[PDB]
């Protein structure tokens, strides 16, 4: 279960969020956020990306979903705000109305999904016509140093290539507008002596992972109702 | 949670809405329930619990 | 028929010195364009048509028209391209001529500030593509780049110098919905040591960095709708 | 230009079609030649395998 597999990461969650937001801060940058701005983030951690936006963005009213209690309780409790808050939701079925929420940010999250191609159906519900969804992840099928993450998670993951992720958006309805690799320059990387170290066989490996491929971010926008 | 964020969320089952029951509160303790289903989402510490039931 | 700087600047080689400048940020924007294999771009105010060859070569496009209002520039652009699958032709941002909703992408750099009638342009730019085909608007004239401002002492064109949150509500106004906003850090350029300066056109490292590192390259990203 | 990439081209004054001479081609590409509005008349020439497609007041 999503509360069995990440209450573990809720007791090293500012750890995620030290790693993830080398990336993480350059697509949230992206985002065509309008102050007072609603926002949903699926699979909100130490709930990081939302405090961000209002601080950089003046997002209004937040909402940090995450299937794990002990999670949201810490994200919580790491917020200085209430117009950012936070529950305990899955991504099968969002509990927001239709066409209500002005963006949508996932980082890290989308692919322990257990129907994404559902989840997708149900971020374009929830959005609003023409508001984005931000999908950032490590795990897809380009990064080849992340394919053996499935080896010490107990959820199935989905393994997507960029190709796959921009098919799934449009086949849920979204329009693609853009997918990009965000490199993560501020990950310290060892001189070549230093090798092997716990995580790489090589320098070139550990060099590949994070300038070169980075995180994948892919922006759908959620269309109004047309003829099909 | 705020009271007033509460106005886009629904039920998870059918996405329909949910009627609110304050307990202590800026809402800290209570529930949101299911007009059509009649589950009970319980708010704990400022934080509703929406999974779907089974979860 | 009335010169203009564009005119001179194809005449002198400016076009390929924009090119060479220019390509440092655009390289970025156009790695994250969602262009597929077979997809009709149009490159508005195309100069030397650089992005349509680096959109042939690293996302496969079918049909490429590089659009510049300068006979002289797109003689240039087609003499610089060696494939007929990307074609040049003169024309001007206040009507563009394609038909409605028949593009899949347009792609502007270094060029949109100049159109007469802004709201106008994007309006027509919305009625060409197809829904769903994006914009992209990249841009290094704008409010928030002060050092961008002295520009408009150099150019007899009347620019519009527009700030971030212009560009998104001018793209709402004329239909397009807005996907993303970012600044793109020029990390090609020259940034000489502190002691260097003042070189010929800096007078401080820190003016130079805010410049391409702080502010960068505009991009906002458009979204034609149904 | 090559004439199956003319198909989405049209009159920049009002959008109509546009009707094609040809007085030099290379297969699909075509040299020389014209494209004339089918409602204002105008003409915009294909000079060494260009379109000038500016409005008239601009040429
Ligand atoms: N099916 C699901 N429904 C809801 N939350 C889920 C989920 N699968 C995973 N999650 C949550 O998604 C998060 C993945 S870890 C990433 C956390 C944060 N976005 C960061 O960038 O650091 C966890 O907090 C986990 O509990
Ligand atoms: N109203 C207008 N209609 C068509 N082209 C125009 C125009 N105003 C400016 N241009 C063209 O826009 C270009 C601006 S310079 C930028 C050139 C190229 N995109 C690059 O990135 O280097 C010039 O080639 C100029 O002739």
């Amino acid at each position: 279960s999503v509360r069995d597999e990440f209450d573990a990461w809720a007791a090293r969650d500012k750890g995620m969020e030290d790693r993830h937001w080398h990336t993480a801060k350059h697509a949230l940058a992206r985002m065509p956020v309008e102050e007072g701005d609603t926002v949903v983030d699926l699979g909100t951690g130490s709930g990081y990306a939302l405090r961000a936006l209002r601080d950089t963005k003046g997002i209004g009213r937040g909402f940090g979903l995450d299937g794990s209690p002990e999670m949201v309780q810490n994200a919580r409790a790491y917020t200085d705000t209430d117009d950012l808050s936070f529950l305990v939701g899955d991504f099968d079925d969002l509990p927001f109305d239709d066409d209500s929420v002005d963006h949508v940010w996932s980082m890290e999250a989308f692919y322990y999904a257990a129907d994404p191609h559902h989840t997708l159906e149900e971020i374009a519900r929830i959005l609003k016509p023409g508001g984005t969804f931000y999908c950032a992840v490590n795990y897809y099928e380009e990064n080849v140093h992340s394919h053996e993450w499935q080896e010490h998670i107990s959820i199935d993951m989905t393994r997507w290539s960029h190709a796959e992720y921009r098919e799934a958006f449009r086949d849920a309805g979204l329009h693609v507008a853009e997918q990009d690799s965000i490199a993560d320059l501020d990950i310290d990387i060892p001189a070549a002596t230093e090798f092997p170290t716990d995580d790489w066989e090589t320098r070139e490996a550990m060099v590949e992972r994070y300038r070169t491929f980075g995180t994948l971010l892919t922006v759908g926008v959620a269309p109004h109702h047309h003829h099909h | 949670m705020k009271e007033s964020l509460m106005d886009i969320l629904c039920d998870p089952l059918d996405k329909s809405e949910l009627e609110l029951e304050v307990d202590e509160r800026e809402i800290i303790e209570g529930r949101l329930i299911g007009t059509v289903t009649g589950e009970v989402y319980p708010i704990e510490d400022g934080i509703p619990n929406l999974l779907p039931p089974d979860m």
